[PDB]
Order: C-alpha cells, then structure tokens, then sequence
C-alpha cells in the first residue's frame, strides 16, 4: 500500500539519519583522541582537518535528510 | 486525529536545523584551531571545548531524531523512551 511505502520512506530518512549521528560522534571522538594523544604532530593536524570535514559533510547530509522528512511532515500533515 | 503531531515534528526538524548550523559553525572553529594554532596546548585546550559542545548537540539532535520517529512513522505506538 502507499501508507506502507510512506512509512518506509520515514524509515529510510530517520534510520539513515541516526547512521549519520553515529558516524558524526565517531569522527567527533577521534578528533578528541588525537588532541588527547601525546605526540601531535603536522600530520595529526591534517588528520583533524579531514575529519573535520568529513563531519562537516555528514552534518550537510543530515540537514537535507531533515529537510527531505520536514517536507513530508508538510504534505502529509 | 491531530495534524498537530506532525506540526511538532516540524518543529523538532527546524530545531535540529538549528543546532546542525552551530555544530557546522563550531567544527569551522575548530579547523581555524588545528590549521593556525594545532600546535598550542591552550588551543587544544580550546579545541576540546568544542568538541564537548558539538557532542552535546549532536545528542539533542538524536533525541529530536527519535522524537521525529515517534511522531512521523508511530504516533499511534509508544516509543516515548526513544
């Protein structure tokens, strides 16, 4: 039915959402680690610089997922 | 029934927009941290700051995530607990 492929879309959206915050608190605390861990160095710092856009991306990601749900909310309100 | 359990989840979605924007804000802080100043114990002192910061966001942001599957895919279930 097209209710159960509305739902499934929710899922689609939220499940995939909830990775992203998994995968974003990953990097989150990596970039701790490497601060935390004695024995920084230039290559540490472009590490962070990486992960810190790769978190960056997945927040990016994240917000259109929301925006992409927020809008169904809309349609189906 | 209620349109207004989706009329809060939209506002659920506005506030997690609200808090991706600081958590965006504060990892571009944290690149002009690592990129000038990386070396500096006081500016990972700093740096550490925010990444507290943006794990606080990112756990209210999961919270409004699971409120959003509650309100959206199970308004007639019961996942309260989220």
């Amino acid at each position: 039915g097209t209710k159960e492929d509305i739902l499934e879309r929710q899922r689609k959206i939220i499940e995939r959402a909830q990775e992203i915050h998994r995968r974003q608190q990953e990097i989150l605390e990596e970039l701790e680690r490497i601060i935390r861990k004695p024995g920084s160095s230039e290559e540490a710092m472009k590490r962070m610089l990486k992960l810190l856009e790769e978190s960056l991306r997945l927040l990016k990601e994240l917000l259109e997922l929301s925006e992409e749900s927020a809008q169904l909310l809309y349609e189906q309100r | 029934t209620e349109k207004r359990l989706l009329e809060e989840a939209e506002r659920a979605h506005r506030e997690q927009k609200e808090i991706i924007k600081k958590a965006q804000e504060l990892h571009r802080r944290l690149e002009e941290i690592v990129r000038q100043s990386g070396s500096s114990e006081e500016a990972k002192k700093e740096a550490k700051k925010i990444l507290e910061e943006i794990r606080e966001l990112s756990k209210r942001s999961l919270e409004l995530l699971r409120e959003i599957l509650y309100l959206s895919q199970e308004q007639k279930g019961s996942l309260v607990p989220r």
